[PDB]
């Protein structure tokens, strides 16, 4: 029980944040598609309002570095059960009581992957938000505001792998 | 110092600095 109320307490935070994520991005991809139309719109024919919507860009990508922190903190969270748990559990224990019949190698696994590629995607958001109020070339701009829009470093079979982890929580029902 | 122009940010450091009185740093 000790174990358990963590367990539970992790996959329910790993779905409120990518969840808050989603709206995060959602407000950023209306903002981006402003601030191209107000490029394009000079272009084709104003410091303060390209600088307003450069700031609260930036707003979102703050708001966007803070769940990344907590997602940081959520697997060294984990990986500490493993450890202490393996060492005094000991070997001989090819027995360890989980919920249902998983190793806690298996949560050092999802969480690590869920790691890596909202830490990659982060990296590639500040890329476009560097580069996106300085191109010229509309190809490059339809490009860009498609990497917002797609994610393409984000598997989708991870979100599959998520649902795996709420079915061994009983969060949902069976 | 930092600066953002137009959301790029900037980083610079400072080598010289003279003033109005005329003196001269480093």
């Amino acid at each position: 029980s000790v174990s358990a109320r963590k367990i539970k307490d992790n996959a329910a935070d790993w779905h409120n944040l990518i969840l808050k994520w989603e709206t995060l991005n959602d407000a950023g991809f209306t903002t981006a598609n402003n601030i191209a139309n107000l490029k394009i719109s000079l272009l084709n024919k104003y410091n303060e309002e390209l600088e307003k919507l450069c700031e609260e860009l930036q707003a979102t990508l703050d708001g966007l570095t803070k769940i990344q922190v907590k997602m940081e903190k959520l697997s060294s969270t984990t990986k500490g059960i493993c450890e202490l748990e393996n060492y005094h559990y000991g070997e001989e224990s090819k027995r360890p009581p989980l919920f249902h019949t998983w190793p806690t190698t298996h949560f050092y696994e999802v969480s690590h992957k869920l790691l890596e590629m909202y830490r990659k995607e982060l990296l590639l958001k500040r890329t476009v938000a560097k580069e996106l109020a300085h191109t010229g070339d509309p190809d490059l701009t339809l490009s860009y505001l498609s990497m917002w829009l797609h994610q393409p470093y984000v598997e989708s079979d991870s979100r599959l792998h998520l649902e795996s982890m709420l079915l061994e929580t009983g969060h949902r029902a069976l | 110092l930092y600066c953002t122009f137009y959301g790029r940010p900037y980083k610079l450091q400072v080598l010289r600095v003279k003033g109005a009185d005329g003196m001269i740093l480093g």
